[PDB]
DNA sequence: AGTCGTTGCTGATTGGCGTTGCCACCTCCAG
DNA sequence: CTGGAGGTGGCAACGCCAATCAGCAACGACT
C-alpha cells in the first residue's frame, strides 16, 4: 500500500484538476516531503482527497453520497478524486466522482460513480460502492478505521488510538490481526443464553454462568479478554520504536480489564504512571510510536509503506523536534516513505522538497505548483 | 441533681427510603415517661438533633411535640448543635424556646449559664459548647499546609475550651455546683481531639459517636451514643441513655438506661441455603412492625438473579428486605507468560482454558462448561 | 473573575513550593504574558493548578481524590494548590491540598483538605468539597463545565463547543442563561405521559402528543427548541468578535432542530457552508471568537476578566497569527488579561512578559525563576 | 376594642436577586410599636404569611422574633394560611404557638373562638376561616360553609353584646389584581360574589395586594400587603386597618400608613429619556440603594443595552434590578409564548390546540 | 430510436433515546 | 490509618425505533 499517483478535481479550495505523481523527478529519493502553505490553502485537502478516493469518506465529513455533499467546491458542477496504489508489487487504481444535475452549479447531487481497476491490464474489478469497499478492504487489509489509525494521522486525532474506548480498541485489534472468531463466540453465547432465558432448568443456569464469563452482545467481553496478547505484542513493538523516538519513556500494558497502556518514566527510577499524565508533545510521540507499531504488527501479512502526519509537530519544542525528525529520517531510510504537514519554521529548512500550496489574493480559491496542473 | 445524657437523635433521617417517624415518636414518649418517673432536673441533647440542615415537616413536628409535651414535667432541656443539623435552623427557634423551659445553642461564644433545679434553686453550671465549626473559631490565612491548618484548628478549639471553662469557674465562684461540660467531637483518649486537652470539669457529656463508651478510662467523660439503631452495623447492639446524678457539688454516679427496641432489624450472612435456614426462624411469628433485614450472600459464583430469589423466599414471610449485596469483585485479564505466544498460535480451546483457570471453579462444573463451550464451536461448523 | 496569585506545591514536574503573584511589577500592566519553556517542562501544570484549586479537577484527569491522585509528583508525600481570585472587587482564596499517610511516598492517599475564604476579612466560607464547589459556582457564576469553555481553553479542546453534542451545547447555554424551567417542563411532561401510559396498562393520546412535541427525559427536546434564541444572541456577539480575529468569515445559525452554527464565506459571494468544512486554523479562530462571545453573554451579571488558552496558535501561519495577536492585543485594552501557552518563536519574541518554566535535565523535574520560589 | 388587620406579608420572598428581610423587619417592629401605642386588643394576619411552602431560614427567624416580641406587648394574635402558605409549615408549630397567646389555623372546619380583651373579658367571635382548599370542602359550597360557620358562631355568642368577625382568603368581584397575585381556582371558580358573605359585623380578607373597599359596604375590606411586592404598585402607599367595635357593632375603621424604607422607581421611554430620568438620583446619596425597573422602548439587543445601562448607573447611588424592552432574548419571552411558537410549526388545528394549551398550562402550574 | 441522463420505489445498517444495572465519590463515622 | 456503611450520581450495555444509504426499475432531453 504505497501511494503512486494522486489526481483530484475541484475539491475544497483546490479549483480545477490537478495530479501529483510520486515517481517524478521530485520524490525520487522517497524522502520527506512537506506540504506547505498558509492556513486554509488545501494542504489537508490533499490528504482528504486521498482518503476520499480510497474509502468514499473524509476525516472531517462523515459521508459523501447522493446527499449532503459539501466537499465539492462552490460554484462548480463536478468533482472527482483518483489515486494509484501498489499492493504486493502490483498497482491498482481507485476512482470516485460526483456531478451535478445538468452540469449546473446548483441542482440535485447525482449518485456518485466509483470503480476499482488494475493498472496491469485495465480490467474493472468493482463498480458498485459496497462491492468496491469490500474488495478494496480485502485487497489492502485496511478499512477506513485502520487506514486512519496507521497510515493517515489527522490533525488533532493523532491520540485517537490512545484515548479510544476499550471496545473500539479491541475491535480494531481483532480486525487488524485477523482473530475475529472470539467476537462471534461471545455473540453466539449471548444469543444462546437469551434464547434459553426467553423460554421461561439447569442448562439455563449453565448458559448464564458461561455468559457471565465470556458472553456479551457484539462480542465485546471475550474480545477484550483475548486481545491482551495482541496488545502486549503491539506495546512491545511500540516500545522498541519509541526507544529512538523519545528516550525518556517506555510502554507497558496495565493489569486492568480495559485495554490500556502505561508509561514507565526511566528518568524517575522507573516510576510507572498512566498515559493521561503525559504532556502534549509526549503523548504525540507516544501515539506516533503506537501508529508505527500498528504498521509493523501486520508486516508479515500485508505491508504498508506510507505514512502521512497532518499536524501536531507544533506541540514539540525545537530541541525535541530535531530528534523526532532524525528518527523519522532513520525510518524513512527504510522502505517507508513519510510526508509531514507543518507550519513551523524549523521544518522549512530540514525538508528540501515541498508540495507548496498558495492562495490567490483573497479570491477564495487556491492553486499549487503549475508542474502538477493537468 | 439528676440529668439525662442523650445525642444523635437524627430526626427526619431516611433509612433506605424508610422513615423513622414512629420509632422516634415512641422513643420520645418513653423518654418523657422516664424523666417523669426519675424526677429529672434537665435533659442534654449533644448535637445531631436533625439528620440534615433542612429537616422535613414531620421531623419539625416531632421536635415541637416533644418540646411542648415536656412542659408538663417542668424539667429543663438543653439542645446543642451537631455536625449534622444547621446553626440557622436551630437558631430559628432560640427565642421562642426560651419561653418554654428550653435552651438551644448552635453558635460559639454562648456564655455559661446556671441550670435550675425543679424547685428553681441553682443546681449546676451548664457551660454549653456546641459543635465548633471551623468558620466560627479560626480565621484562614495564606501560606499554610493541610496539616498546619488542622494543628491551628486543634490549638484554637483547645484554647476555646480552656477559656470557656475558666469563665464558667468564675461564674460558679464559691457555691458547690458541678460544672457540667458538653461537646460534639471525636476523642481517642492526627485530626481527632485528645481527651487530655479537656478542662477538669465535673462532667463532660460528649457527642458524635453512636456507641456508648468511656474515654480514657475517665468515667466523667462519656459518649452517650444514639438512642436508636441508625444502621445495620449496630442493629443487634442495645442502646443506652445515661442518667447522671450529682451530690454536694461533685459527680456521684452514672446509670445506663436501655431504650426499648421499636423496629427490629437483623443481618444475615452465607449462601442462599444459609439465608433460607436463617429465615426459617421467622416462619410463624406475629411481627409488628415487620423486621428489616440486610442480606450478605457469600459468593461461590452462583451469578443468579438473586433479587427474584430473595423476593420469592421472603414473600410468604412477615419480612421486608431493605438491602442485599455480594462480594463479586475480581479482575479478568490474560497474563502473557512469554512474548513468543501470539493470539494466532493459541487455539480457541486453549484461550478458553486460560480463561477458566483464572476462576477457582472445580471439575463438578468444568466438564459441563467445556462441553457447552464446544457446542458453540460445533454449531458454527 | 481575575486571578491575583497562584501558589502550588509538588504538582507534576514542578517539585517544590512555587508562588506566582500577579499584580506585581512585571504583571502590573495587565498586559500579555506567555508561559514559555521546553516540552514536558510543566507549562500546562501552571494552568492545571488554577483549575485544581478552584474546581477540584484538572482538564487531563477527570477526578483527584483518595482513590486516585496522578497529579502529585513522584517520590513526594504531599501536594497543594491555592489561588487568589477577585469577583466584583472582593478577593477570595481557594485551597486544595492532599497528604500521603505517614508522610511516606508509598503510603495511602488521605482525604483532601479544601477551604474557601475571603482574603481581607479572613472568614472561612466553606470547608467541604460539595459546599465549596456549589458556593464557588454561585459566586463566580461559572462552575468547571463553564470555566473550561469560556475562561480556560485547554490543549486540543478549543473546538469542544462546536464539536459537542447538541444536548451538551444546550445544557451549557441553559447554565449560562439560567433558563432550566423549559427542561423541567419537558421532563415532567415526559414523566406524566409515562405515568398515564402505565395507568392505561382519551388522556393517553394527548399526553403522547405533547410528549412527541416537547416531552423528553431530562428535557432534551424542549431545551434544544428553546435555546435557539440564546444561540442567535450568542452568534451576534460571535460575529462581532470574529470580525476582528478573522475578517473572511461570519457565523449564522443552522435551520435545524439540532442547534448548530453554519458559516458564511464573504469571499465566496456569501456562500454559506457547514462548520465542519473549516480549516484547522479557521476552526481555532472561530472557536476562540465563540468562546469570547460566550464569556461576553453574561457580562452584565458576572463579568470574566481573564482568558487562558493552550498552544492553539500552532495551527496558524505567520500572517493569520499576527492578525489574531493584534486582535488579542486590542481586546487587552478592555482589561481582560490574556495568558498564552506556545512555542512559536514569532509570538514568543512579540510578547515581552514571560514566565520561563526552566527544565532540569536527567532528574525530570523543573523550576521557575528564583523570584517565584518560596 | 381595637384590632389591626393586615395580610399578604409574603415573608421570605426573593425579589429577583434581592431579599426583603430588612423591609420586613422594619415593618414588624413598627407594627409592634403602633400596636403598643394604640393598645390594640388583637392582631390578625389573614393569609400569605410565607411566600412559599418551604420558607428560608431568615423568614422563620423573623416570624419567631415577631411572635416573641408580641409577648412584651400583650396582644392576642391570629395566623391564617393563604394560597401560597402551606399546611405542615404553619400547622406544624401550632401547639407551641398556643402558649404564646397566638392561634394558628390552616385547616378548615375549626370551631369559632372567643377573642379576649386586654383585661381578659370576651371581646368578639373570630370565625377563623383560612384559604379554603376545594379538596377540603363550589360557589355555593363557599357560601353555605360561611353561612353555617357564622350560624355556629351565632349560636355560640347567644345574646351577648359582642361583635362577630369573619375571615377569608379569596378573590371577589370588583377587585383589582396585580402581577404578583397568584390566581386560585383556575378551573372551577372565577370570582366570589361579595353579597354572599354572612352578615358578620366585620370581614377581614387578603389575597389582593391593593387596599380596596369591596361591594360598597364598609364592613368588608381588603387590607393588602404592607410592603410593595411588585413593580406595578411601588408608588401606592400601603395600609393597615385599625378597626374599632363598641356595643356589639362597628364603630370606625382607620388607615395607617406604613413608612416606606426601600425606595423603588420605574423608568420609561427611550434611552434618551432614561438618560434624563436617571438624573433624579445624581449626587443625592440615598443610603438605601433604590430598586429600578427600566422599561426601555428600543429594538436593540438586551444583552448589549444592559451594558450601557450599567455604565450610566455606575456613577449613581442606584441599583437596577430589571430591564425589559417595551432581537428578542430568551430571558424576555413568556413560557406560554415560547410553547405556542412550537405549536405554530405543528398543525394549527384548534380542536387539539385548546387541549394542548390547557395541558401545558396545568403542567407549568404543577411546576409552580 | 437510441442512448444517455435524471427521477421515483424497497431492504440493510446505524445512530439516538430510554432502561436497568453497576461502580465510583463524598460524608460520617467505628475497628 | 483504615475501613465501611449509606446516599447520590455517572457510565455502560442492551432493547427498540426512526432516518438514511445503496440497489433497482421507470420517464425526459439531446443527438
Ligand atoms: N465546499 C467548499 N467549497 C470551497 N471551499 C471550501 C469548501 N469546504 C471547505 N473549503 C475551504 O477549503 C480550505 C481547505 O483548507 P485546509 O486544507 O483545511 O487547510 P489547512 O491545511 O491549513 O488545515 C478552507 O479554506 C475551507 O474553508
Ligand atoms: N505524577 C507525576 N509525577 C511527575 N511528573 C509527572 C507526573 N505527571 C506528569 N508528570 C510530568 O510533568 C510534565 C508536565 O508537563 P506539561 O505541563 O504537560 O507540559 P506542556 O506545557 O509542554 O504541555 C510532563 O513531563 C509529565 O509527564
Ligand atoms: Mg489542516
Ligand atoms: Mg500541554
Ligand atoms: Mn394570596
Ligand atoms: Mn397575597
Amino acid at each position: 500500500m504505497k501511494i503512486l499517483s494522486l489526481r483530484l478535481k475541484n475539491l475544497n479550495s483546490l479549483k480545477g484538476e490537478w495530479k501529483i505523481d510520486f515517481t517524478r523527478e521530485p520524490f525520487a529519493s522517497n524522502g520527506l516531503f512537506a506540504i506547505t502553505g498558509p492556513t486554509g490553502a488545501g494542504k489537508t485537502t490533499l490528504l482528504d482527497a486521498i482518503c476520499l478516493a480510497l474509502y468514499h469518506e473524509t476525516p472531517r465529513l462523515s459521508n459523501v453520497s447522493q446527499s449532503q455533499n459539501d466537499l465539492m467546491t462552490r460554484d462548480t458542477a463536478e468533482c472527482l478524486a483518483e489515486v494509484e496504489f501498489e499492493v504486493k508489487g502490483e498497482a491498482y487504481r481507485a476512482f470516485w466522482s460526483q456531478n451535478r444535475a445538468r452540469n449546473q452549479p446548483d441542482g440535485n447531487l447525482q449518485v456518485p460513480r466509483v470503480e476499482l481497476a488494475r493498472c496491469a491490464d485495465g480490467k474493472i474489478l468493482a463498480d458498485k460502492v459496497k462491492d468496491k469497499l469490500e474488495l478494496t478492504a480485502t485487497l489492502t487489509g485496511l478499512d477506513y478505521g485502520r487506514f486512519t489509525r496507521s497510515m493517515l494521522l489527522s490533525q488533532g486525532q493523532f491520540a485517537a488510538f490512545l484515548n479510544a474506548k476499550p471496545k473500539e480498541r479491541a475491535e480494531l485489534l481483532e480486525e487488524l490481526t485477523g482473530t475475529e472468531i472470539y467476537g462471534q463466540i461471545s455473540a453466539m453465547v449471548f444469543e444462546q443464553h437469551k434464547s434459553a432465558r426467553t423460554e421461561l432448568t439447569q442448562q439455563v443456569e449453565d448458559w448464564g454462568y458461561l455468559n457471565s464469563l465470556i458472553g456479551s452482545k457484539e462480542g465485546d467481553k471475550f474480545r477484550k479478554f483475548a486481545q491482551g496478547l495482541t496488545l502486549d505484542n503491539l506495546v512491545h513493538l511500540a516500545n522498541q520504536q519509541l526507544t529512538r523516538l523519545h528516550g525518556r519513556y517506555l510502554l507497558q500494558r496495565k493489569a486492568s480489564e480495559a485495554l490500556e497502556v502505561e508509561v514507565v518514566d526511566t528518568w524517575q527510577a522507573d516510576a510507572v504512571r498512566d498515559t493521561r499524565t503525559l504532556s502534549g508533545g509526549e503523548s504525540f510521540l507516544v501515539s506516533l510510536a503506537l501508529a508505527l507499531a500498528l504498521s509493523d504488527l501486520v508486516s508479515h501479512k500485508t505491508r504498508i509503506d506510507s505514512l502521512f502526519l497532518d499536524e501536531g509537530f507544533g506541540t514539540l519544542d525545537s530541541e525535541t523536534l530535531d530528534t523526532a525528525l532524525d528518527a523519522l529520517d532513520a525510518l524513512n531510510a527504510s522502505g517507508k516513505t513519510i510526508g509531514v504537514i507543518s507550519h513551523v519554521e524549523a521544518m522549512k529548512e530540514r525538508i528540501p522538497v515541498q508540495i507548496k500550496v498558495k492562495k490567490i489574493n483573497g479570491l477564495g480559491y487556491s492553486k499549487l505548483e503549475s508542474t502538477f496542473a493537468v | 441533681m439528676r440529668i439525662l445524657h442523650t445525642s444523635d437523635w437524627h430526626l427526619g433521617q431516611n433509612f433506605y427510603s424508610k422513615s423513622r417517624e414512629a420509632e422516634h415518636q415512641a422513643f420520645l414518649d418513653w423518654l418523657l415517661e422516664t424523666a417523669q418517673t426519675h424526677q429529672v432536673d434537665a435533659i442534654i441533647v449533644a448535637g445531631d438533633v436533625f439528620d440534615t440542615g433542612s429537616p422535613p415537616s414531620y421531623a419539625r413536628t416531632l421536635y415541637n411535640r416533644f418540646v411542648v409535651n415536656l412542659q408538663q414535667t417542668g424539667c429543663h432541656l438543653v439542645v446543642l448543635a451537631g455536625n449534622q443539623d444547621s446553626v440557622a435552623t436551630l437558631n430559628e427557634s432560640r427565642d421562642i424556646m426560651a419561653f418554654l423551659n428550653t435552651t438551644v445553642v448552635a453558635s460559639a461564644g454562648h456564655a455559661p449559664q446556671i441550670l435550675p433545679r425543679r424547685d428553681g434553686t441553682p443546681g449546676a453550671v451548664l457551660c454549653p459548647i456546641p459543635f465548633l465549626r471551623p468558620r466560627d473559631i479560626i480565621t484562614s490565612q495564606a501560606g499554610l499546609n493541610g496539616i498546619e491548618k488542622q494543628q491551628h484548628l486543634l490549638a484554637a478549639i483547645t484554647d476555646y475550651y480552656q477559656q470557656h471553662y475558666a469563665d464558667a469557674c468564675k461564674l460558679r465562684g464559691d457555691q458547690p455546683l458541678p460544672i457540667i461540660a458538653t461537646g460534639h467531637l471525636t476523642t481517642v483518649g492526627l485530626d481527632a481531639f485528645p481527651a487530655q486537652n479537656f478542662p477538669p470539669a465535673d462532667y463532660i457529656a460528649l457527642g458524635h459517636i453512636h456507641r456508648a463508651q468511656i474515654i480514657g478510662g475517665m468515667e466523667h467523660v462519656r459518649y452517650c451514643g444514639s438512642p436508636i439503631p441508625l444502621s445495620f452495623d449496630e442493629c443487634g447492639k442495645s442502646k443506652y441513655v445515661h442518667l447522671v446524678t450529682f451530690s454536694n457539688g461533685k459527680l456521684e454516679s452514672v446509670e445506663n438506661l436501655n431504650v426499648p427496641v421499636t423496629q427490629p432489624m437483623a443481618v444475615l450472612k452465607g449462601d442462599l441455603a444459609s439465608i433460607t435456614a436463617q429465615l426459617e426462624q421467622w416462619r410463624d411469628v406475629s411481627q409488628e412492625p415487620p423486621v428489616w433485614l440486610d442480606i450478605e450472600i457469600t459468593t461461590d459464583e452462583y451469578l443468579h438473579d438473586i433479587q427474584r430469589k430473595i423476593q420469592a423466599l421472603t414473600e410468604s414471610l412477615p419480612v421486608e428486605v431493605l438491602l442485599v449485596r455480594r462480594s463479586r469483585e475480581q479482575r479478568e485479564r490474560v497474563l502473557a507468560s512469554q512474548q513468543r505466544e501470539t493470539l494466532s498460535e493459541l487455539s480457541v480451546e486453549e484461550v478458553f482454558n486460560r480463561r477458566l483457570a483464572l476462576e477457582e471453579l472445580d471439575e463438578s462444573q468444568q466438564q459441563r462448561l467445556q462441553h457447552l463451550f464446544t457446542t458453540t464451536l460445533h454449531t458454527l461448523a
